């Protein structure tokens, strides 16, 4: 709202779009840094909302601010996180289709916490507390769980979240809540079997051998220490450790047991986490044509009782590629590639499907007691999705370029619904589109994408290819096919200037967050998901109650060829795609000001980069349109008509014809704004700042007319 | 100016002038010239006063006399700001047209604006502002009361 | 739809389905049967021709006939028939949606390609097709772009040179000697026990005692002489009627004509002779690599033993310290599909295939400027 | 980076590295190969052409092209795969952080250098380059001052006169037969055994045998009567393919060409008496040092028994009272390399480059000028 | 009898006669054939192998076997029954009265030269005996001192300078490529249409169609593209059952092999280059004698056009002041027969021939001297 627009020099804009020089990035992290040195920290880019991490307890979270929030549209009022979730209860209400809320940020920028104020915003806020309280506190209790079995230490955070973690609170036809569901989308499952320096697997691993309950561990294979097992070791950092495995441990098996399992459910589920350890430990030998055989018992006699399968199936079935053809069924033997690829493929497929039934737990318990059906009038939801970040290290490698493509779609969305969401009020308000020029990604989906051309089409054939392939050999095709694409570089095609700082065995991309160089050492190894029909039907024989859910006799009916990782990735994230496009959802973007968890450090190098992270540039040129303000002929006319006499105190004519007198009066020149169907419109927000201006000057003569008023009225109360 | 004011005008003139005489003073202070002219119900600002007073101050005595107390009143008398005039000084400060101001919003803009209103002044205005006696100042019904 | 359809059209079975399986949808015998005899009784349902199981099932009232002689299609009106039949009763997919990959043995007559190809566009309407090579689709099911392949189908068995992905395609030996030929030997053999099969049908009983009763001997004059003075070596099969057959040295002396084909009457030599002297035939440097990878397939290719006497006859042709193996997969009867599964799977083949705009340009002729 | 780039461009290995180091940091054969046959397997990232150690590795497939004949540069395009590959992939440099040193044969044709030249500004944009007598550098890498060099490389054998820093022009002698030519005479003189090798992927094979079983005798006729008449001087030699050769009178029948430039049919007479007479063109007060200082280098110097055979033949032509010695030391394959490492390390050369600057004002004809 | 025998072994066919002959008397091929069925009649007599005439009457109950490969004797067995079939069924005389004329390729093996030697006295006691190379015999036929002889046989092609009757040993080139290549490439070429040939006694039909039909294109692509689009190129020719062949490209698709050997995926260059390549190696005053007397010999010499197309081929290769010649009368199959007619026929040759006494003092040796 135009209230805030005197203190222009104290506190900054309130949206970003109102900015003058709105392609200056340095003018952008000024205002960001005022606004939070002040602890205004909440700003607007349109309809999108931007943050920065206060490290405090502020008071901005309060059920007071809750009261005040509710029932108020979000462009009359100044920004705060309830701002949006009003909003999209509104917008849930109104329209009663279902609506979903987006965060997104670096980690460590608050996307947990905003999503737990968010939650105690609809419980205090909305119907029913105490239904709406109990799935608050199913949602939040969830945490420890989703964390132990889906976080990981990276270079960069200790508890990074490695999967795109999903929500609902279920909202009836009258406006209660009624239940809620949890999904997981886009589990970084490479990271089961194989880390980067510095790096550990899932956290469950280390919280299980720190843990203690030794006797609980004596079924196992048991060993506390951790360089034990190959699939720990491999990133060289499982001691070093900020935060303590066994605290956390303890924490996370309470949940477990406020989360209504089982402890046969949670003895099952500590035996295929163990599971996942002997898998690891298996070492193959070669045989007469280089076929693989398993060498020792001493992983299997453990993994045989904790994945519930006979030994002599389990040995054939990580060395032996079964086909079915004509009815017969065929045993092909195994190398040691496609052994150790087979392990290691079973390693990941039953850890993520144990973590999809984790989330299928919860969501089966999250769900409506109430039938949910006719006579029941209408079933709606509100959404949380709380995805990763764009991602950049010094050594970028196949996890983060699945995760910065993830995060490319997700951008290639967002402008989407923003460009349209603006070229559809422009019509409607019957203006005609002024043409502009911003970075439309689906350029470079397409070089990620592209069905026989893409980069994942092009890393799934050397998976495929017969014969020697290696990382170097990927990489000098992807120079023999994808040469000319102006988003595309790497030592070979670049200059000899920029040639310098990108080495040979990388490859680079122009993303929308800027340009990241990959590294392919372990991309053939990572992207390979060989799990063939005798994996699956050993597996869904087994005697455990996990492994019997998990997998299924279905499967086994499909003829298709093990789908590999960037393929399993690139269509679990396209319906995710499908289901956001199928709402018109509300970005949360926040910021991290330092490294250091410290108040009022506003590291502009660390904010610089996650204001290209986040692609606010993009945003605010889209947002910012042809024009920067937009208002109601009415609201706009109440406001600002004491400025033009002709309309003060009151206006006779169409509320248009006031508002262009009062441009008139006001002396706005024809490129400066513009008249649409029931809007005025402004192309330089130095127009609006003048006008407020000339307000704030014209207060004076009305406080003189109130208290002239005030004294002619007073000297006639206590004489004559 | 608006008219060669008479006998009618001028008995209310003088009965208002007689609280100002009180016990005999016979004459009335140039800023007092809008007390009486207040008093008459007139709504004459500060600046308004002074640039009257400008044209009659020629020698001091800081007081004037009845004919050019109604020579100025004479000035004054052409137009008034109406109820809808008043009330849409105040709208501009509502919240959300809802029709009410704080009273603490109302010391702000009768303190931080223009000729300001006196402390005991605003503590005067507030007494009976404060319709509702809650802090809230209905700003449509306060200044009906106000402009009649 | 748009997945590529892969259709190895084998001289014995058709094997047929979609780039992305792993096994065929379709098998079943490459046979177009037609009635014998009078149709005595109206209302029956019977049909004027039989395809695949349809036909086999029928075998005593079938004239049964194969529309492949050794590879070659020599009947066009009958094979129009099988890929009506595999695309529309076996597969239930219209063709007009999916570019069409097939096979065929290296050495054929161009005519076997054009017409593939003019009815692969002409009456199936294809978006695109291609025709490989079988026995270099058995390299990319076998996971290597450096070997020989002994491929033996039904009507042919063929050898094919790789290194490096580059064929040599003056080293490639072509053999029209295979399972069809071993199984009207094996007719002509049982009738020294006694026991007479000369129909259509009876074939297909004769092939189906071959699929399971006979083996490669290691040592053909030792297996003969312990034959000759034992009973230990006889095994016996039923009869579709309830006969009992029992058989011996008949056993390995009817695969024993891959090493021996004057068995038949030809003259050209074994299938170990024909792998060396192929390999024999490269260039000096590759046949170190080509001893390490001999690489079997094709269900002629399947006698128990037959891999251990390879490997025992090319141990004995080529130099003492060469690392001889014969790579010979416990599949290796579909390999030359799952070959076709990978090659209309890969990224870099979407540029390969000719299509329909292609043939429009320049008629059936196109296929030897692409294949 | 700010190092000398120095780059022996030899006639059969190309040996490059930096001034200061020891020995070069890249050695591979001066060979680009191009695929002789259909590439079958797709998406192969088969090439165009290979260069060094990759076309000595796929041999059998690809035809073996030397851009070089004798010393001299004969295909260009092929040059530039060569330094191309040398800079991009074995030394991994950028050619305009490194001033290079080049070499060449003397008595070259005239534009080798030019070219050379040309080459190096525009197309590598080096900073500044030089090319030496590849004779001179085998002194440097000697520590003398003073004596005859006798290079025998791959393709030319030239034979350069120095006294005390002064290289002799007229004395100079140059003999267009090495290592290749006898390569492609021990290809012939291997047919009367049997042997056949014609390939240029072969010719490969017949250096590998050059390489390890060949001598100098150091009497011919007594080596020769004695291999005619007993088994005691022959060896074998395993092909790829585990085929055994053995050779006799061949081991050294070979490096006697050397000596005997007649079994190729030329005028010019051996190495020995190249060798005297370009002492002998030398003024008579310097030959008694000429003949203390024989330095030898460049891997057709390599062979047994020549040094001894060397010493023997040229004690013969000089007079008896000479104190004859040979100077063949036993890493002397390399000495050009040590001696332009050398060469650029030195303070006094500093100067005496060929800039770009210079470059952009003379053209490629500086280089009949600075050196 | 008193007079030489003359006796050209060709890799295919046996020439043979006496000295002073205008032609050979007996004219066969050179295949021993045995019986590949089972006895056929008691009483009808099979003998266990046939010879020349007999087994090219009986091919098709016959291995065919030819003992010579690429000019090299591979079998001896069998080349002693070729030998005495050709002195005693043939020519029908004694050998220990006639001296006797042989000849062979130049490049071959040593141990050929030998045996040959040593049959000729210990089996046939012929009273003396040479062994001389084909071409240079193929210049006596051609009335010429100077010439380079371009000789393609069944089995080898090779090309031998020689100048005022030096031969030039440093410039001979062999090629392992002639008519039996040229009859394989035919074979396989003939499958293109349908045809199948794949018997011993099938080439022997090959080989007529080769010598019907095949011509030499004057210009490579031009009869490509007419016969591709036009059929006046295509001939008919009738099989010995009644089934008929008819060919187009084919025609010259086998001959143009001799200029691409690459067809064969042979890396070695074509006969066009392989005449300048000798010719270039040659001294340079010469060359241009040489030029003027390209001479051709051997059978595969005969196509239609290959005089033509050579004449056009070494016009390109050639300085363009150069007057490119080609000798190829209508004779030119029997050059090297008429050769060693007018050889064994000199006076001054009367002493040349290795008599018995030199071959008891020295062994089978004595052919590397006096040859
Ligand atoms: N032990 C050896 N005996 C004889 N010749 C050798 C030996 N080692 C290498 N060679 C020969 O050395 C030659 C390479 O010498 P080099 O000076 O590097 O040649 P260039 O500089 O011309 O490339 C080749 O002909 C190679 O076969
Ligand atoms: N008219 C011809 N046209 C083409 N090829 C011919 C012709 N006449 C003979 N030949 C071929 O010439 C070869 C025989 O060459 P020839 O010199 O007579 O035999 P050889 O080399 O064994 O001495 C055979 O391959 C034969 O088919
Ligand atoms: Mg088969
Ligand atoms: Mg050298
Ligand atoms: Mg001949």
């Amino acid at each position: 709202m135009e209230s805030a627009l005197t203190a222009r020099d104290r506190v900054g804009v309130q949206d970003f779009v109102l900015l003058e020089n709105f392609t200056s990035e340095a003018a952008f992290i000024e205002n960001l840094r005022r606004r939070f040195r002040e602890n205004l920290i909440y700003t607007y880019i349109g309809p999108v909302l931007v943050s920065v991490n206060p490290y405090r307890d502020l008071q901005i979270y309060s059920r007071q601010h809750m009261e005040r929030y509710r029932g108020v549209s979000f462009y009359e009022v100044p920004p705060h996180l309830f701002a949006v979730a009003d909003t999209v209860y509104r917008a849930l209400r109104t329209e009663r289709r279902d609506q979903a809320v987006m965060i997104s940020g670096e980690s460590g920028a608050g996307k947990t916490e905003a999503t737990k104020r968010l939650l105690q915003f609809y419980a205090e806020t909305c119907p029913a507390p105490e239904r709406g309280g109990a799935v608050r506190d199913r949602l939040l209790q969830s945490n420890p769980v989703l964390e132990a079995f889906g976080n990981a230490k990276t270079l960069r955070n200790d508890n990074s979240s490695r999967f795109g973690k999903y929500m609902d609170v279920q909202f009836d036809f009258k406006g209660a809540p009624v239940g809620g569901h949890i999904l997981s989308y886009l589990l970084e499952k490479s990271r089961v079997v194989h880390q980067n320096h510095g790096e550990r697997n899932f956290h469950v691993f280390y919280q299980l051998l720190e843990g203690g309950e030794e006797e609980t561990l004596r079924r196992l294979g048991l060993e506390r220490n951790p360089q034990s097992y190959l699939y720990l070791v491999k990133g060289q950092c499982a001691k070093v450790s900020s935060i303590n495995d066994k605290s956390d441990w303890k924490v996370m098996r309470k949940a477990l047991s406020v989360i209504d399992f089982t402890e046969d459910e949670v003895e099952d589920l500590l035996s295929i986490v163990a599971s996942v350890l002997h898998l690891g430990n298996i070492h193959f030998a070669a045989d007469e044509d280089s076929n693989a055989q398993v060498t020792t018992e001493n992983q299997l006699k453990y993994l045989t009782r904790l994945l519930g399968v006979e030994g002599t199936t389990l040995r054939e079935a990580l060395t032996h590629r079964k086909i079915i053809a004509k009815g017969e069924e065929l045993l092909s033997p195994l190398n040691l590639e496609q052994a150790a690829y087979a392990r290691d493929a079973l390693a990941k497929a039953v850890y993520s499907r144990t973590f999809t039934w984790l989330v299928r737990k919860i969501n089966r318990s999250l769900a409506s007691k109430d039938a949910e059906s006719p006579s029941w009038r209408s079933t709606t939801v509100l959404g949380l999705l709380d995805i990763y970040g764009f991602e950049v290290f010094q050594h970028n490698s196949f996890e983060q370029f699945c995760i910065n493509y993830c995060n490319e779609k997700l951008q290639q969305l967002f402008i989407e619904l923003t460009l349209k969401s603006e070229q559809e009020e422009y019509e409607a308000e019957g203006i005609a589109w002024e043409p502009v020029q911003y970075f439309n990604n689906k350029i470079i989906c397409d070089l990620v994408e592209e069905k026989f051309k893409g980069i994942i089409s092009i890393l799934d054939e050397e998976c495929l290819r017969p014969g020697e392939a290696t990382d170097l050999t990927f990489l000098e095709k992807l120079e023999d096919t994808v040469k000319p694409h102006p988003h595309f570089l790497t030592h070979k095609l670049a200059d000899q200037k920029t040639r310098k700082s990108l080495d040979r065995g990388e490859f680079r991309l122009l993303h929308y967050a800027g340009e990241v160089t990959y590294s392919v050492t372990g991309f053939l190894d990572k992207n390979n998901d060989l799990l063939f029909r005798n994996l699956k039907e050993t597996m869904c024989s087994s005697m455990n109650p996990i492994m019997a859910q998990c997998f299924d006799k279905s499967e086994l009916s499909d003829k298709k060829r093990p789908e590999t990782v960037a393929t399993q990735f690139k269509m679990s994230l396209l319906q995710l795609v499908e289901i956001l496009r199928s709402k018109e959802p509300a970005y949360i973007r926040c910021i991290k000001p330092n490294d250091a968890k410290q108040p009022g450090r506003f590291d502009e190098v660390l904010i610089r980069h996650q204001v290209k992270y986040l692609g606010l540039m993009e945003n605010l040129r889209v947002r910012r349109a042809g024009f920067a303000y937009r208002r109601k002929y009415e609201a706009f006319l109440q406001r600002y008509k004491s400025l033009c006499p002709e309309t003060w105190p009151m206006w006779a004519g169409r509320p248009q014809d006031g508002v262009a007198v009062l441009v008139r009066h006001l002396g706005y020149k024809p490129e400066e704004y513009k008249m649409g169907r029931t809007k005025i419109f402004i192309r330089f927000p130095k127009t609006l700042f003048a006008t407020e201006d000339s307000l704030e000057v014209r207060r004076q003569s009305l406080a003189t007319k109130i208290q002239a008023a005030w004294r002619g009225f007073h000297w006639r109360q206590k004489f004559l | 100016m608006a008219d060669q004011l008479t006998e009618e005008q001028i008995a209310e003139f003088k009965e208002a002038f007689s609280l100002f005489d009180k016990d005999g003073d016979g004459t009335i202070t140039t800023k007092e010239l809008g007390t009486v002219m207040r008093s008459l119900g007139q709504n004459p600002t500060e600046a308004e006063l002074q640039d009257m007073i400008n044209e009659v101050d020629a020698d001091g005595n800081g007081t004037i006399d009845f004919p050019e107390f109604l020579t100025m009143m004479a000035r004054k008398m052409k137009d008034t700001d109406s109820e809808e005039e008043i009330r849409e000084a105040f709208r501009v400060f509502d919240k959300d047209g809802n029709g009410y101001i704080s009273a603490a919003e109302l010391r702000h803009v009768m303190t931080n604006l223009g000729e300001k209103l006196t402390d005991e002044e605003v503590d005067e205005m507030i007494r009976e502002a404060d319709i509702d006696g809650d802090g809230q100042v209905n700003y449509e019904e306060f200044v009906q009361m106000m402009t009649a | 739809e748009t997945t590529a359809l892969v259709c190895d059209n084998g001289s014995g079975l058709v094997k047929a389905g979609f780039a992305g399986d792993d096994a065929p949808r379709a098998v079943f015998p490459s046979i177009v049967g037609r009635p014998r005899h009078q149709g005595v009784m109206v209302g029956m349902g019977q049909k004027d021709s039989y395809v695949g199981d349809e036909a086999q099932s029928k075998r005593g009232i079938l004239t049964l006939k194969y529309p492949i002689e050794h590879g070659i299609i020599t009947n066009w009106d009958d094979m129009e028939k099988i890929w009506h039949h595999t695309f529309y009763n076996e597969l239930r997919v219209a063709p007009e949606e999916h570019p069409t990959l097939l096979t065929e043995a290296p050495l054929n007559p161009k005519a076997n390609r054009e017409k593939m190809t003019q009815i692969m566009f002409e009456t199936f309407n294809v978006p695109a097709m291609y025709v490989a090579i079988q026995a270099v689709l058995s390299l990319y099911a076998s996971g290597r772009t450096t070997g020989i392949v002994l491929d033996s189908g039904d009507g042919v068995t063929h050898n094919v040179p790789i290194y490096e992905g580059y064929a040599l395609p003056h080293a490639i030996m072509r053999l029209d000697l295979a399972g069809r030929d071993l199984t009207d030997y094996l007719m002509k053999i049982l009738t020294e026990r006694g026991y007479s099969f000369v129909t259509t049908a009876e074939r297909e009983i004769v092939r189906d005692i071959k699929e399971k009763l006979c083996y490669v001997a290691l040592d053909f004059e030792n297996e003969m002489a312990t034959a000759a003075s034992s009973s230990s070596l006889e095994k016996s099969y039923e009869l579709p009627d309830g006969q009992v057959i029992t058989i011996g040295n008949e056993r390995f002396r009817c695969p024993e004509t891959l090493f021996q084909p004057s068995f038949i009457g030809m003259e050209s030599a074994g299938i170990h002779e024909t792998t060396y002297n192929s390999i024999m035939k490269c260039d000096i440097d590759i046949r170190k690599d080509l001893y390490a990878n001999n690489v079997m397939s094709g269900g002629t290719t399947m006698y128990p033993g037959i891999a251990d006497r390879m490997q025992k006859e090319i141990t004995a042709l080529a130099p003492s310290t060469m690392k001889i193996k014969i790579i010979a997969p416990p599949e290796r009867k579909y390999s030359v599909w799952i070959g076709g599964s990978i090659l209309a799977s890969l990224s870099t083949f979407q540029q390969m295939w000719i299509t329909k705009q292609e043939y429009d340009e320049a008629g059936p002729s196109i296929v030897h400027r692409k294949c």
